[PDB]
């Protein structure tokens, strides 16, 4: 924006059964990883790498208000089809979404938060690599990408 | 079974690994899901192929793609991958020998079939994602011989190039001397003939 | 000794936080407080109220992939190997701080949102 | 599809759970066991099965279909007493 | 004694142990082989080797040791004892981790075939057949309807009645549960037919057409 | 040469640059907690814009195992007098507007990489 303009690259994650876009760091905190280091550890792998470290900084600055797991679940539930009124109903809807809708293939059980976190971090990693320019953008016509 | 074998060959489950040790960086995937990491990619992909050329993982389309610079291994076991049979070239020399051709020639008397050729590990099914990791020769008669070296590390070899053509385009004779639009027009008209 | 049914576990920490370091004097368990029911996250503490609390969630793949026996030194004559009943990693939490559970639902950094603020203005509100 | 997918779909379907709504009224559970499949058969006006050859189904405007069967199992759990299994059969 | 929360877990000493990865079936052999005490023959071997101290960990019981070593990771993996008892304590830290690699060559392929013969070909695949002629089959009457009839051989829904004063006795005590009770509510508490009970319920009370819980039969206090 | 972060020693939420208005020395105080530490380096933000010669970096050594890359017996390795180097182009979205062929040795455990 005209005022700050320093965090222009915000990493945001659309989710199944959740209307508005959700900043990715809130999703990672909702998985059960509230620590900022504990999230950037899943996203960025070689810490001495300055580029990714700076490039994830906007997504970090854009969520300081949501700092606890249940607060994160409240945020992601506030975009449900019908959040209801009770805190512990929005909480349960967000847990059900992050359990069954978001990334089913990594798992659906109640003990796969770490797997879902690692995989979403890998997606943000691939997005950051496409941003910097290391890996090339994937191709839709390439027949290996079709089944 | 591939998940079990990977567990049994030092692939550290993603939950056990020290999370900073992910710069070991061979991020093994199965059907598109994280299953762990691995420190030795080269001695792992020489073991999944050695298995797929006899029997533990179905000799049919279980692809193994090691993307070297990206540092990933991608094992796909699912429906919808167009595979292709290609010979094997180990040390600039085919795995097919006259013994195989002689056994296949006497097909009706033997019980030697294509399946015995695939079990013998001389022909394997390469899908497309594995195709971007292999160096092919079109004809063994050349491209496996010596000159100013184009490629000294081939990995496979086409059975016969005329197998890139489909059914209705294998009818047209000398299809390399014609223009390509005319070849498509023949693939069209050849479906409208009487017989 | 196999007849004994004490079930061993795994208490694992990230290399990020500092390990017990023996500065942990005496407190190392609570498994039930996460009611909101037989299997629920542990919630651990540190020699009372003052300390760094943390929680451990279990491991998805522990036994189906490959069983991890625990071969022990066993200073006696014999050795013993125990099948691990479950694995669960510990993450430092209970916030060791104040958390903004309402935040008046602020604007998401569209406003100036002068940083190093909203948390020094807070902790001044409420004394 | 017919050898490893239909049985997968059928055995990976949740047991139909029923409890009488109208002193712990009776509860009924049903689970689907193996799938059995037969030869493409026909049923004439008189109800007799007769193997349906493909050429006949092309001539007589028929569908080359095979009857599908599945073993279901009841469970009468009632009044805190013993259950009655009663596996029906190929159905 | 109370053990609402142990939160002591015992010794600060933490005499170290070593995590090991153990095969899926070889460990099953060492376990279900006997109740010797998960020791079998387990003692520190004394050998020079390649500057390594091997183990007399049971290798004969296959009916260093072929494992290989790995370093520390994360915390070094403290391990406690969730016992059948309420709770006792914690144990030492893990000093190292050891793999479960098979001892030799292709033998692993035979081991997987053994997992398949054991594991007993675990897949349920559909089967073929001649034909089925025992589907919908000829009953005089379906048995569920038969037992419905045999039960209606007990009474009649067009029941008798003699006690007009009886009705209020139960509704005295039970209106705290439902201030207005449904007709289906009164009927089973009573044993009377519906039209006669309704003829009485006209005289005694009124139906709560618009009620917070539902719409049914309230009472005039007197 | 900014240290991309220096996580808090207490709450692990990414220390940020703050000014010490009293003594006027650079600090890195957290926000969610109250921890504050002094700063060794005084660069808080370093975007270059263009790029450096970083393709001699970001080229892992394991690429010598690729059967799809060229092998040249000329241009031998400098670290060790071994022949047979594998060579490729940048392979980056930023092409550098150049066809610089980066080499990499193919003798195991050498891993030397150089542009010429
Ligand atoms: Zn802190
Ligand atoms: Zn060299």
């Amino acid at each position: 924006g005209a005022k700050k303009s320093a965090i222009g690259q915000r990493i945001v994650a659309t989710l199944p059964y959740i209307k508005q876009e959700v900043p990715i760091i809130i999703v990672f905190r909702a998985l059960g990883f509230v620590s900022d280091r504990d999230i950037l550890e899943h996203i960025i792998y070689d810490f001495e790498d300055p580029e990714m470290m700076e490039m994830v900084k906007p997504s970090l600055d854009e969520a300081f208000v949501i700092q606890e797991q249940n607060v994160a679940l409240n945020f992601i539930g506030s975009r449900g089809a019908k959040p209801g009124v009770t805190k512990e109903k929005r909480i349960k809807y967000a847990k059900e979404v992050l359990q069954k809708e978001m990334l089913p293939h990594v798992g659906v059980s109640d003990f796969c938060e770490t797997k879902k976190a690692y995989f979403l971090g890998y997606m943000v990693h691939r997005l950051l690599l496409a941003a910097l320019g290391r890996r090339e953008l994937d191709d839709r016509d390439h027949y290996g990408n079709k089944r | 079974p591939i998940l079990e074998f990977l567990e049994e060959w030092s692939m550290e489950n993603l939950e056990e690994i020290s999370p900073a040790a992910i710069a070991d960086a061979t991020k093994i995937f199965v059907n598109g899901c994280w299953v762990g990491i691995h420190k030795d990619p080269e001695q792992l992909m020489n073991t999944l192929r050695k298995l797929r050329r006899q029997m533990d993982i179905i000799v049919s389309e279980v692809s193994m793609i090691r993307d070297i610079r990206e540092r990933e291994i991608r094992i796909y076991t699912d429906a919808g991958r167009i595979c292709r049979p290609l010979l094997i070239v180990e040390k600039q020399k085919l795995l097919l020998k006259k013994r195989h051709i002689d056994q296949l020639k006497e097909r009706e008397y033997n019980n030697y079939s294509w399946q015995d050729l695939v079990a013998s590990g001389v022909v394997e099914y390469i899908d497309t994602l594995e195709e971007e990791t292999v160096m092919l020769a079109m004809t063994p008669d050349d491209l496996q011989e010596k000159e100013v070296a184009y490629c000294s590390t081939y990995t496979h070899c086409e059975i016969h190039p005329s197998m890139i053509l489909g059914v209705c385009a294998s009818i047209i004779p000398f299809p390399d001397h014609n223009q390509s639009p005319r070849n498509t027009y023949q693939s069209a008209m050849g479906k409208q003939a009487m017989g | 000794p196999k007849n004994t049914t004490k079930k061993y576990n795994i208490m694992a920490f990230n290399a990020a936080d500092k390990v017990n370091f023996a500065t942990w004097n005496q407190a190392r368990l609570e498994r039930d407080l996460s009611n909101k029911p037989e299997d629920q996250p542990w919630l651990l503490r540190v020699n009372g109220k003052s300390g760094r609390k943390f929680k451990g969630i279990k491991k998805g793949g522990v036994t189906e992939n490959t069983s991890y026996y625990i071969f022990t030194q066993c200073p006696d004559g014999a050795f013993e190997a125990f099948p691990v009943h479950n694995w669960y990693n510990f993450t430092p939490l209970a916030r060791h701080r104040t958390l903004t559970a309402e935040e008046a639902e602020e604007e998401w950094e569209r406003r100036n949102k002068v940083l190093n603020h909203f948390s020094i203005m807070q902790q001044r509100r409420l004394k | 599809f017919i050898q490893m997918s239909v049985q997968r779909i059928v055995e990976d379907a949740p047991p139909i759970d029923l409890q009488a709504e109208a002193e712990e009224p009776p509860r009924y559970l049903l689970k689907f066991e193996q799938i059995y499949l037969s030869k493409p058969t026909h049923w004439e006006r008189d109800g007799a099965p007769s193997p349906m050859m493909p050429n006949e189904a092309r001539l007589r405007n028929l569908t080359y279909s095979a009857p599908l069967y599945v073993d279901i199992t009841k469970t009468v759990i009632k009044e805190g007493e013993e259950q009655l299994q009663t596996q029906h059969q190929k159905t | 004694a109370e053990r609402g929360e142990l939160d002591l877990t015992g010794a600060k000493q933490n005499t170290g142990v070593w995590l090991v990865k153990v095969p899926k079936y070889l460990s099953q052999q060492w376990a279900k082989a006997s109740g010797r005490g998960e020791v079998g023959k387990l003692r520190i071997a004394k050998t020079q080797g390649r500057t390594e101290v091997s183990f007399t960990l049971n290798e004969d019981l296959a009916n260093e040791h072929p494992f290989v070593l790995q370093s520390v990771g994360g915390q070094t993996l403290t391990v406690f004892t969730e016992s059948s008892s309420d709770k006792l304590s914690l144990e030492g830290i893990v000093v190292q981790r050891a793999e479960c690699r098979p001892a030799a060559s292709e033998n692993y392929m035979r081991l997987k075939r053994l997992q398949i013969e054991e594991s007993s070909k675990p897949v349920r695949l559909s089967q073929q057949l001649d034909k089925v002629v025992t589907t919908n089959y000829k009953p005089v009457a379906n048995h569920q309807y038969n037992i419905e009839y045999e039960r209606k051989k007990k009474e009649d829904g067009k029941r008798a009645r003699a006690d007009k004063q009886h009705v209020l006795d139960m509704l005295f005590s039970a209106f705290e549960k439902h201030q207005y009770y449904n007709l289906k509510d009164l009927v089973d508490i009573t044993k009377q037919p519906v039209v006669y009970l309704k003829e009485i319920l006209k005289e005694i009370g009124v139906q709560n057409v618009k009620g917070i819980h539902k719409n049914t039969w309230e009472l005039k206090p007197e | 040469g900014f240290v991309g972060i220096r996580f808090c020693q207490e709450c692990n939420n990414m220390l940020y640059p703050k000014e010490d208005k009293e003594n006027r020395i650079l600090l890195y105080a957290c926000r969610n907690c109250d921890y504050q530490q002094e700063a060794d380096n005084s660069c808080i933000y370093v975007n270059k814009i263009t790029h450096e010669v970083d393709e001699l970096t970001q080229i892992i050594a394991d690429v010598s195992q690729d059967p799809t890359l060229p092998r040249t017996e000329d241009h031998p390795c400098q670290k060790c007098g071994h022949k047979e180097a594998v060579f490729f182009q940048s392979h980056s979205a930023r092409a550098e507007d150049a066809m610089r062929l980066y080499y990499v040795c193919t003798a195991p455990h050498c891993g030397h990489r150089w542009t010429e």
